[PDB]
This record gives C-alpha cells, sequence and structure tokens, in this order.
C-alpha cells in the first residue's frame, strides 16, 4: 500500500 | 479586473495580470495552450484561448460542452478547470475564451520510453482507471485516450487531459475503428495500448490508414471470432471478412519474461494477465473498469476515496440535442466566463 513518490521525467 | 496582451507566434494572449511568463506549450484545432505563472496561486497553470469559439454553431456547441463537462467532474486523475475568463467587458464586443487549467510536467510520452518496474507501471496505470472510471460515472466516454493527453508530475501522479474528444488512430478500439457502437469499456482498449506500449516501448498497432492499422490488430491479435464479424454492418464484414487468417501470437509471445522486471515472476504474468484481457477485439469479451481496477496487478493500489468517488454531477445526457443561436450561445459562455 506505499505507492512511488517520484518518476524520472529527467 | 486588468489584461495585458503576449504575442504567442500569430495569436495575441489577452490574460489577467496574475498570469506572467506565458510560452506555447501546444496547439491544435482545440486551440492554442500555453504554460503560465499563477501569481494569486503562485503555481504554474495552462491557459488555452478557444480557437474561434463563435465562427458557427458546431465550435460554439464545442465550448459549452468543454464547460459544462468540466463542471461534472472533479477528481485528483483529471486535469481541473481552475479558471476562465475573457478580455471583453460585455455581451456584445465578447469573443475571446481562456480556460486556465492544471499543469503538469509532461505528457506520457516520455514515460513509454523509459523502463519501469511494477510498482511505478501498475501505479499509473491504477490512476489512469481511477479517472476513466469517474469520467464514466458523470456519463463521459473518452473515446480518445493516448499518451499524448494523459500527463505525468516527477512525484508519479497523473491526469487525464479533455473528454474526450476533445493523427490519434493507433490507440482507438476496433468497435470505432469499424463503426460498431462503442460503451465504457472502448477507453479500456486505449489502456492496453497504453500499457502494452509501456512493456514493449513501441506503437502496438501502427499505420498510416485505419485499413493498415487492422492489419497489425490481425497479426497480432488474431482474426476476430465469426460471430463477431455478423455484427459488423455488411460492407465492413465482407472486408475484414476476407483478410488473412490469423491464430494470433499469443500473450506470452507478445509479451514475454524478458521485458519485464523480471521474480518478478509472479507478476509479470499478472501483467500478461490484464494485458490479455484489455486488449480483447470483442468488447462484450474484454474487461471493464471495474474488473481491470479489482484485478490483482492494479488492485494492490485499492483506496475507496479514490475509487467510488461520485461525480459532482452525472452529465446531461441531453441537452446534446439543443441548438441556440450564435447571439444564444454567447449569452450561455458569456455567463460561465465570468462565472464569478
Ligand atoms: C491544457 C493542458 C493542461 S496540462 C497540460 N500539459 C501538461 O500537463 C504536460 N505537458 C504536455 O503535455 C506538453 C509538453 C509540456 C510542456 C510544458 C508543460 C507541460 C507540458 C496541457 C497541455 N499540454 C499540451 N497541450 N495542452
Amino acid at each position: 500500500p506505499k505507492r512511488p513518490t517520484t518518476l524520472n521525467l529527467f | 479586473n486588468q489584461f495585458y496582451s503576449v504575442e504567442v507566434g500569430d495569436s495575441t494572449f489577452t490574460v489577467l495580470k496574475r498570469y506572467q511568463n506565458l510560452k506555447p506549450i501546444g496547439s491544435g484545432a482545440q486551440g492554442i495552450v500555453c504554460a503560465a505563472y499563477d501569481a494569486v496561486l503562485d503555481r504554474n497553470v495552462a491557459i488555452k484561448k478557444l480557437s474561434r469559439p463563435f465562427q458557427n454553431q458546431t465550435h460554439a456547441k464545442r465550448a459549452y460542452r468543454e464547460l459544462v463537462l468540466m463542471k461534472c467532474v472533479n477528481h485528483k486523475n483529471i486535469i481541473s478547470l481552475l479558471n476562465v475568463f475573457t478580455p471583453q467587458k460585455t455581451l456584445e464586443e465578447f469573443q475571446d475564451v481562456y480556460l486556465v487549467m492544471e499543469l503538469m510536467d509532461a505528457n506520457l510520452c516520455q514515460v513509454i520510453q523509459m523502463e519501469l518496474d511494477h510498482e511505478r507501471m501498475s501505479y499509473l496505470l491504477y490512476q489512469m482507471l481511477c479517472g476513466i472510471k469517474h469520467l464514466h460515472s458523470a456519463g463521459i466516454i473518452h473515446r480518445d485516450l493516448k499518451p499524448s493527453n494523459i500527463v505525468v508530475k516527477s512525484d508519479c501522479t497523473l491526469k487525464i487531459l479533455d473528454f474526450g474528444l476533445a493523427v490519434t488512430r493507433y490507440y482507438r478500439a476496433p468497435e470505432v475503428i469499424l463503426g460498431m457502437g462503442y460503451k465504457e469499456n472502448v477507453d479500456i482498449w486505449s489502456v492496453g495500448c497504453i500499457m502494452g506500449e509501456m512493456v514493449r516501448h513501441k506503437i502496438l498497432f501502427p499505420g498510416r490508414d485505419y485499413i493498415d492499422q487492422w492489419n497489425k490488430v490481425i497479426e497480432q491479435l488474431g482474426t476476430p471470432c465469426p460471430e463477431f464479424m455478423k455484427k459488423l454492418q455488411p460492407t465492413v464484414r465482407n472486408y475484414v471478412e476476407n483478410r488473412p487468417k490469423y491464430a494470433g501470437l499469443t500473450f506470452p509471445k507478445l509479451f514475454p519474461d524478458s521485458l519485464f522486471p523480471a521474480h518478478n515472476k509472479l507478476k509479470a504474468s499478472q501483467a500478461r494477465d490484464l494485458l490479455s484481457k484489455m486488449l480483447v477485439i470483442d468488447p462484450a469479451k474484454r474487461i471493464s473498469v471495474d474488473d481491470a481496477l479489482q484485478h490483482p496487478y492494479i488492485n494492490v493500489w485499492y483506496d475507496p476515496a479514490e475509487v467510488e468517488a461520485p461525480p459532482p454531477q452525472i452529465y446531461d445526457k441531453q441537452l446534446d440535442e439543443r441548438e441556440h443561436t450564435i447571439e444564444e450561445w454567447k449569452e450561455l459562455i458569456y455567463k460561465e466566463v465570468m462565472n464569478s
């Protein structure tokens, strides 16, 4: 139930 | 209250003073869109200037629908309208309409090309589905989902832009591209095109005419069942029935373990499974929004607040239906375009 908090749009 | 001008190509954007540093992030037929700083929220927003809102009756009906549709929806996975304004101060000189929306970092075109672990993949797809389901509950079937109108933030949140609808063909459902009718799970087809492409890093069904688009469908998914092909108008059928007869490549072959984070097997078979159910030519055999959300690959993320959230209004099936004069469309839109 702990979702990602980051997404590498870099 | 007070306005200023910024050029922006051949277009002039006259906007409330609180919106600053305008630069073009996209254009087309809907209208031109700039990113902008909102001084009053200290946040970046997107300003869309509607393309000739009152050129004719379809332009006008399309602008009022944009607005009445927007104010049927309120969800964390749907881009919300923040403000709308007009620089004109009276009904008879009114022409320009600006929509101000939430801004994100990027569309999914970036993300499809990278390489995601299961929680990000699964979590993006879960948010896509909560947004789609909220559209459907409001009476909105989108029909035009694809990577370019699904937008994302570097914190891994995601929103769906317009609805649908509104070159774009690759993601369109078979019932659409063969002129059958459609219901809710037409958007399910498109989620499988996005998801399948997220795993494979290329467009599932290319071409360049619908003709060639159908080819890549059958080449990969096999020819549909004979009963499905009766439902098709005599004309579409004759064509479809007389193409080469493929068995289909199957989902392990289309999407093997080699393509996924791995054990993690599990796990890839969960993703494979969902795709085997989403990418089903026949809408009557295809997974619905609900079952896709109840599916083991997505259902990890389940929150009652995000899934069961009812819309502020279910969209008026019709009026849809209903014509006005361009003077009477003006009145309805001006009414909104300063509606407090
Ligand atoms: C209306 C609207 C509301 S949010 C949004 N865009 C995004 O959220 C993501 N986004 C894009 O996708 C195009 C490239 C881009 C550059 C700078 C900032 C954002 C974006 C838009 C939009 N982007 C492109 N056309 N319209």
